[PDB]
């Protein structure tokens, strides 16, 4: 209300092991479970649309 | 450098570009020209001839493949207008240079009307050239041999590209390997990127250099000459012409540019000392 | 070669340190103590403070005039600070005036009044003294830098306290916080300069015999902190120029990665516009800094505590438009710490902090100071060979491995005061601890 | 100062992409504007692979 | 190229009397058909200047010497775009052609080398 | 300190036992033998600029390898140039101050683009406090030219090329320099300067341009940046008793949260205002100052008024207790002095530079209550004193008033 | 609309018996159903304020006005961002909704409009 050096209430989200490796993997897991899903979905992406330009069927036939 | 190595770039893509426009006429010289020219892809190894298929859509130049080159002509002037953009951008942090290399930040005009009413009588030049070819001799740049509709069996005289791509088949004719020949035609034309870094000179450009000026003057006849060993048959003696152009033509960059550029530095600080 | 640091005790467990320099004609004399505001709760935050104005108020026998004339006749000062963690009480006198001053300071520390009409006045003082820090900028920044790094722990609290406990101070909770904490087994009694040893232990016996002793005496420099990353920001546009500090969690004294912080520091080292050399120093910061005019200065720190530490740097800039450059070159100077240092940067900077640990010490007072802390942080004074020794054993793969486990990819906390707009946000500034490419 | 902000080419991309400087209490109706470039990059990406095979 | 290489060629060129004695000959030749003094140039003036060193010796040079190379420039560039050459007293005369710039780019160029070599010492 | 002779150069030096060793040269360049006003500032931050052996930045990055550093300033009298290094490494340092003396290039850009801008930084920090202002004003005021020069290099006059090489062209000189070593053993000094200091030139003797004269006045340097006073009294015979009536009237406090005994200090009670006596001796006269600063003009005005009934009432009668707590209070300034390695080198630099043998603390003269009482009676009746105002000038007193 | 004109149509109404009976209660529950002093705003706050004029009575705030309309827009964002309402104080209570900024503004569009007419006017 005043004092500036009285930090306010973070107590609701403050992780208790906030320094350790754990808590920073945890954060590296969802980050690379997602960068993960996002190389083998750019992968299928990519594969599947750029295989038009291989012979199509007729041609092949 | 970097409006000049965007430039290269889109020198690269006007090739690209005017490649593929000419294949869509599917006369002779379309079909074979693409024909020998997506072989080249060939030579990259292991994966060559598979690249070489899928670019065609089959296993040889046909309807697949002109299909797409259809659509890929009507995209690639569009992403050649970007860059065209992007070197311009690139260009005005430092401005246009000049015919004395020197800095222009003490005399500036602005562009218009100065250079508005300068570019006109340029405009209507080439619009003269433009009408002659176009209204008097409208076929005379082309091969008569695109008249005739694409026949897969039969193989014409001689299977040339357009004349502005004929200095880089003489450079892949000079090397007697595929993959070889690949290169060096890629080459003589990223060659251009390392202009910045051969050029030794302590000046900008060659108003002031007399050596300098004389062996520009042999570069530029040297790639018109091979220009025409493009389009001449491989017989003697041009075979060992070709060859000793393309010596020429590299050696400029990698020997000649950068030993003429040291000692005109030099000839400079010694001579009006 | 310096003279040898006599050390002696007494039967209570005060400790008597002394360094003798027979070139000079002063001596400083002082209590060095283990203990400050840390040992403060937070209904008597502010106590220790509080207690340093008292000290100076008058005792049992000298009033506050007679105490203003008795230092003055001695000739020299009395001086006093209360940090987080320690207290002094020193006296610089000429050499003769040495047991006068050694009288005055028992005097002082044991036999002061504290009465509630002086009490009563340090009231308004100490409450003018919490509008006028506002000024000290640098004091300011660091200031919020504790509180922030160490939310809501007793190394996070200031150490004047607040507002609400300067009134509520109480001569009881004064005299209960000296009688817990000003204990013989936690105060060195130091002397430096025209001092003899046994001179000084001798004084120590009459004046300081009838010191209480601790229940359970730990040794000297006995302490748990939880860093929190995070920033405060207190933006101001008015002031024209930005203060900025930076710090992940540090060292504490007894650490062994002590001196691979302090090498890891002096890499980066300091800078200010003001110095003519500063423009040519080696460090690549100093370099980079310089040549685009991105700061007025920075200083480099690593803060020891019993049990922690804090190591970072603090910033000072009037390019308000640059303050995005400055943060972003100075934290990839500390990537650099983990990527890239050689045998270049660590010898370089073992050379200049071998002589740096003891051109510091260049007064009796800095003497005292450097006996004092040690004694009570270390429980001894570290010999410069064993400094040299010590220092010598850092190498480039202990600074790297030190930089890639406390500065790589790591929470920071940071404070900004001034102009900082261009400050950008936690994320982006804690972005910088990594490199991509790396 | 960093490449991002010197080289006018990235500075460009920079002042739209990267620092560019944004209310802080967007909605997730300010997302459409993004879902629109999603759509005309797809809708090119598609469009000239049908053009590749369309008469 | 640097002009602290161009400059210590030449000078390894100028001690040896061989070498000084087809090198001269030739230079003062070259400089005399590469034409910069018909229009008004001193040598030094053609000297690359967008570089950081070249901005910083620039700043240094006097203030004299810098409104007169300003006079040269706007000069040239008036016969360059009017397609005329220097006559009279606007030809720069061989004894006129001072090498005005070349101290105040080998000191600027000093330092930052220096600066170079001294960030890769190694303490022995 | 033994003073000793080394190829024409003064070599003062007492070996210690530590491992710091400082070596100062000190040189008789200061403000009041200053050709141009603020040459001699200009010059002081012009060394270890560009030498023909070794470059600045040469410098700087070798000094940082031997972890040594670098402190320089200028006064009335002096310039000082110290180095602080570990004792083996004396020769580098020796041999620094050579080139610096010897083969310094005074390069046109060095005064645009390093010298200068550091001095008028240098200025700018000093005058932050309007106490030094206000002190410097009083000396301006009292002594005109010679002593009243400024210090520092100002805006208003600015020095050239032409003018720092012309007076380093005097000052370095073997008959200028001074060479004061702290912890370095005096008979490998003084071979270290003999080889290296034997090819400068000999030169002469630089001189104060006219003799120093007295005036009386006020000076009113209208600032907002806070507000001071000095109340200054030429001295046209400085006599060491002045010293002891420095201490005696006193000002700052000896103890923390206190206002002090001293009569200065008593003067303060009630305001929020810091005072000061302090005394200068430049051998051939001498300024007694008190400066009194506060945030306050009413009550700077308020405490100028009590600081001089002080020194009217020293001049009646000091007692015996007081006349003792000026001597210990004395002592005890000039111990420190002569620990001080800033002031310590100015010291042994003036008895070698000049000839005015150095008072030991121990031998500090303990003055009687008569003669501390007839030292105040002739300032407090002093036909000549000096007033300098600054800040709100319109609300601080004047001379005529005081 | 201008600020002028809302605050002079305002005070027609205010003046007629019949239309402040009528027209004052419904904005008064205008107010209440509009919310913004559950995001501690005052109704000055919402004012537009990117053009010239506003631009203008925003720069002749007193110095405390300034600052506090600043905390009471950082606020309100933050409130925003995060999908929460005022509690407690900061709440605006109707008694705190004052005009802060009218005043101002209308003295600079007073200026703007009559130096509109006055460069329109006619010799008679
Ligand atoms: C198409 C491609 C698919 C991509 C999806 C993009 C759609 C996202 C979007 O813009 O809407 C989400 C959007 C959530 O956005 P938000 O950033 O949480 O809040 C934006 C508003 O301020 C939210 O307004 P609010 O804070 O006043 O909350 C209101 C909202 C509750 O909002 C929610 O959080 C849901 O509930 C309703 O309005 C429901 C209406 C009552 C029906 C009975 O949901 C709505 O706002 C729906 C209300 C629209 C009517
Ligand atoms: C669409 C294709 C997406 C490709 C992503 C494939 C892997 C990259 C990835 O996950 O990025 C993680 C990485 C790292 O994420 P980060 O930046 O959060 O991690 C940095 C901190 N350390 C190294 C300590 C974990 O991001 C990048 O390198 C950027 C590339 C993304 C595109
Ligand atoms: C064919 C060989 C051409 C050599 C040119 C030598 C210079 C010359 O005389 O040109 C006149 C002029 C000389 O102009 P200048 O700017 O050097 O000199 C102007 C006059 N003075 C020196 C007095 C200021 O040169 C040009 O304008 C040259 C432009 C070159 C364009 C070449 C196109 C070839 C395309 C192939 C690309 C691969
Ligand atoms: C579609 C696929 C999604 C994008 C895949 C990217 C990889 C995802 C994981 C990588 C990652 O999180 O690392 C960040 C990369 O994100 C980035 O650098 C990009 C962030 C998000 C990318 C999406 C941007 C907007 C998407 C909307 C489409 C736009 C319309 C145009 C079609 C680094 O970044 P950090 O700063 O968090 O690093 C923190 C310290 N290194
Ligand atoms: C579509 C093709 C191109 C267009 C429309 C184009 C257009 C322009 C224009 C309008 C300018 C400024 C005016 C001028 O100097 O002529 C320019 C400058 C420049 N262009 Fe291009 N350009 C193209 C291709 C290229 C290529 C292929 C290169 C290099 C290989 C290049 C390199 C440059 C450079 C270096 C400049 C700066 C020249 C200077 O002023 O000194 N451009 N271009
Ligand atoms: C904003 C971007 C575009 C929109 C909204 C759009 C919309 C459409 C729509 C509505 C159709 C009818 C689709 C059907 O029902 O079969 C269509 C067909 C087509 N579009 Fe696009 N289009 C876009 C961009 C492009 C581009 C860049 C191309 C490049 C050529 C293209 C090529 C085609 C082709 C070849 C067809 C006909 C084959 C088919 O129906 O799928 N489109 N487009
Ligand atoms: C820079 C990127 C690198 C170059 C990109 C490569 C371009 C083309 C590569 C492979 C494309 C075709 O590769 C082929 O793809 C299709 C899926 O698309 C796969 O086919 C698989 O899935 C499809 C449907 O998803 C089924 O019809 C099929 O029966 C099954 O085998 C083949 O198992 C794989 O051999
Ligand atoms: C959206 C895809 C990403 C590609 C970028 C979009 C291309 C459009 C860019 C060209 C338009 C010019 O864009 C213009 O760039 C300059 C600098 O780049 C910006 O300028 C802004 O940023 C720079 C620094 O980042 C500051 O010097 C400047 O004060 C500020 O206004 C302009 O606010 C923007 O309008």
């Amino acid at each position: 209300g005043k004092s500036t050096y009285k930090i306010p209430d973070f107590t609701p989200y403050l992780k208790k092991d906030r320094n350790t490796d754990a808590n920073r993997l945890f954060s590296y897991f969802m980050i690379g479970s997602f960068g993960m899903l996002s190389a083998a979905g750019a992968k299928a992406t990519v594969q599947d649309f750029l295989s038009n330009m291989s012979a199509s069927a007729d041609v092949l036939a | 450098v970097l409006p000049w190595s965007i430039g290269v770039i889109i020198f690269l893509l006007l090739i690209i570009t005017a490649f593929m426009g000419y294949v869509l006429v599917f006369g002779q010289m379309s079909l074979w020209g693409a024909t020998v020219i997506c072989n080249l892809v060939s030579a990259i190894p292991w994966l060559g001839e598979d690249i070489v298929h899928f670019l065609w859509g089959g296993f040889s130049v046909g309807n697949p493949t002109l299909q797409r080159f259809f659509a890929l002509h009507y995209l690639m002037p569009f992403v050649l207008a970007v860059f065209a953009l992007l070197h311009l951008i690139a260009l005005h942090t430092a401005g246009s240079s000049n015919p004395l290399g020197i800095t222009s930040n003490v005399d500036k005009l602005s562009m218009h009307p100065y250079y508005s009413f300068k570019d006109l009588i340029t405009v209507f030049a080439f619009l003269l050239m433009f009408t002659l070819f176009v209204f008097f001799s409208p076929d005379k740049l082309g091969h008569p041999d695109n008249y005739i509709p694409a026949n897969p069996m039969v193989t014409p005289a001689s299977i040339v590209p357009e004349w502005y791509l004929l200095p880089f088949y003489a450079i892949l004719r000079a090397i007697p390997d595929k993959l070889g020949g690949v290169i060096a035609m890629v080459a003589a034309i990223l060659i251009l990127l390392i202009l910045p870094i051969v050029d030794r000179s302590i000046i900008r450009g060659n108003a002031f250099k007399p050596i300098s000026k004389l062996l520009f003057g042999f570069f530029i006849c040297n790639f018109l000459l091979l220009g025409v060993l493009g389009q001449v048959h491989i017989e003697p003696p041009f075979i060992v012409l070709g060859q000793i152009c393309t010596i020429f033509y590299f050696s400029y960059f990698l020997i000649l540019l950068p030993m003429v550029s040291t000692i005109e530095n030099i000839f400079f600080y010694i001579g009006s000392l | 070669v310096s003279p040898k640091t006599r050390t002696s005790n007494l039967k209570n467990g005060l400790t008597i340190a002394s360094e003798s320099n027979p070139l000079v004609q002063t001596a400083t004399v002082g209590v060095w103590i283990d203990a400050g505001s840390r040992n403060e709760n937070a209904y008597n935050n502010g106590t220790a403070h509080f207690f340093e104005h008292l000290a100076f108020k008058g005792t049992d026998k000298r009033s506050q005039h007679q105490l203003e004339l008795d230092i003055e006749n001695m000739g020299g000062h009395l001086n006093a600070y209360t940090s987080r963690e320690s207290t002094v009480y020193y006296a610089k006198s000429f050499k003769d005036d040495v047991p006068k001053s050694v009288e005055i300071l028992a005097d002082i520390l044991q036999h002061s009044k504290l009465a509630e009409s002086a009490i009563d006045r340090e009231r308004e003082v100490i409450t003018r003294e919490l509008e006028e820090v506002n000024k000290q900028y640098e004091e300011v920044v660091f200031d919020h830098l504790h509180a922030t790094a160490f939310m809501n722990q007793p190394l996070g609290r200031t150490i004047l306290g607040p507002r609400e406990n300067i009134q509520t101070i109480t001569n009881t909770e004064l005299r209960k916080f000296i009688t817990e904490n000003y204990t013989a087994d936690r105060m060195v009694l130091v002397g430096a300069g025209a001092v003899d040893h046994d001179a000084l232990v001798e004084l120590a016996e009459k004046y300081f015999s009838h010191l209480p002793s601790s229940q359970s005496p730990v040794p000297l420099g006995t302490p748990i902190p939880n860093f929190v990353g995070s920033e405060v920001r207190l933006r101001d546009d008015t002031m024209p120029v930005a203060h900025i500090a930076i710090a992940v969690e540090g060292v504490s004294w007894t650490s062994e990665d002590y001196y691979t912080a302090l090498v890891a520091q002096a890499i980066i080292g300091n800078y200010d516009r003001a110095v003519g050399t500063s423009r040519h120093q080696g460090s690549r910061l100093s370099n980079i800094v310089s040549e685009n005019n991105l700061a007025n200065s920075f200083q480099s720190f690593s803060t020891s505590y019993s049990d922690t530490g804090l190591w970072g740097i603090y910033l000072t800039s009037e390019n308000t438009t640059q303050i995005d450059d400055l943060v972003h070159f100075t934290l990839k100077e500390w990537n650099r710490l983990s990527t890239s240092v050689s045998n270049l940067q660590v010898e370089r900077a073992k050379s200049q902090l071998k002589a740096g640990l003891l051109l510091s010490l260049d007064g009796t007072t800095y003497v005292a100071e450097d006996i004092g802390r040690q004694l009570t942080t270390l429980g001894r004074r570290v010999t410069p060979a064993e400094v040299e020794a010590k220092l010598e054993a850092v190498t480039e793969h202990d600074v790297r491995a030190w930089a890639q486990k406390t500065l790589y990819d790591k929470d920071i906390a940071l404070v900004g005061l001034g102009p900082i707009e261009g400050l950008y946000d936690y994320n982006r500034i804690r972005n910088d601890m990594s490199m991509m490419r790396w | 100062m960093a490449l991002r902000k010197k080289n006018s080419l990235l500075n460009m991309a920079n002042s739209y992409v990267l620092d560019s400087p944004q209310p802080s209490n967007l909605n997730y109706f300010w997302n459409f504007g993004s879902l629109l470039a999603l759509c005309l990059v797809i809708q090119l990406a598609t469009g000239i692979t049908l053009a590749m095979h369309y008469t | 190229a640097s002009i602290t290489s161009v400059v210590k060629t030449s000078e390894l060129i100028l001690k040896s009397p061989l070498l000084s004695k087809i090198v001269v000959p030739l230079a003062k030749t070259y400089v005399k058909f590469s034409g910069y003094r018909q229009l008004g140039f001193k040598m030094n003036d053609l000297i690359i200047e967008e570089t950081p060193n070249m901005q910083l010796a620039l700043r240094r040079l006097p203030p004299t010497e810098s409104y007169d190379r300003v006079y040269r420039l706007i000069r040239a560039t008036q016969f360059s775009l009017s397609h005329k050459l220097a006559t009279g007293n606007d030809i720069t005369k061989p004894e006129e052609d001072d090498h005005y710039l070349i101290p105040y780019i080998l000191d600027v160029e000093a330092e930052a080398f220096e600066k170079d070599a001294l960030d890769n010492l190694e303490v022995v | 300190f033994s003073t000793a002779e080394a190829a024409g150069v003064k070599v003062a030096a007492q070996d210690g036992q530590s491992p710091i060793s400082d070596l100062s040269v000190v040189l008789r360049g200061g403000s009041r033998y200053a050709t141009v006003p603020g040459v001699s500032h200009i010059l002081e931050k012009f060394a270890f600029q560009n030498t023909v052996p070794k470059s600045a930045l040469r410098f700087v990055r070798e000094l940082e390898l031997f972890g040594g550093k670098l402190y320089t300033h200028t006064t009335r009298e002096h310039i000082v140039l110290r180095t602080q290094f570990l004792k083996q490494d004396l020769p580098y340092f020796v041999d620094a101050f050579a080139n610096v003396l010897k083969e310094t290039k005074f390069q046109q850009f060095e005064l645009t683009e390093r010298v200068a801008p550091v001095a008028e930084l240098d200025l700018l920090k000093r005058e932050s406090d309007p106490a030094f202002t206000a002190l410097e004003a009083a000396h301006e005021v009292a002594f005109r030219t010679g002593l009243g020069n400024s210090v520092y290099a100002q805006g208003y006059s600015p020095v050239t090329l032409e003018d720092v090489k012309e007076f380093a062209r005097q000052v370095y000189a073997k008959q200028n320099v001074a060479v004061v070593g702290n912890n370095v053993v005096p008979a490998d000094l003084q071979q270290l300067v003999g080889t290296a200091f034997a090819d400068l030139q000999e030169g002469s003797k630089v001189t104060q341009a006219g003799t120093t004269t007295l005036h009386g006045g006020e000076a009113r340097v209208r600032t907002s940046t806070g507000n001071a006073l000095t109340i200054a009294l030429p001295i046209a015979e400085p006599k060491p008793v002045y010293h002891a009536l420095a201490s005696f009237l006193g000002g700052p406090a000896s103890m923390p949260w206190s206002v002090g005994a001293s009569p200065l200090a008593q003067a303060t009670v009630g305001t929020h205002t810091s005072v000061k006596a302090t005394y200068h001796n430049y051998g051939d006269a001498g300024l007694f100052a008190i400066t009194i600063k506060g945030d306050s003009p009413a009550e700077i005005s308020q405490v100028a008024h009590k600081a001089v009934q002080a020194l009217k009432d020293t001049g009646a009668e000091v007692t015996e207790e007081q006349a003792a707590r000026a001597y210990a209070k004395s002592k005890f300034a000039a111990a420190e002095a002569f620990e001080n390695p800033d002031s310590s080198a100015s010291v042994i630099g003036m008895e070698l530079l000049s000839g005015v043998s150095r008072i030991a603390p121990e031998n500090v003269q303990k003055f009687t209550p008569a003669e501390l009482s007839e030292a105040a009676a002739q300032l407090s009746a002093s036909a000549k004193p000096v007033v300098a105002a600054v800040g709100q000038v319109h609300a601080l007193p004047f001379a005529d008033e005081l």
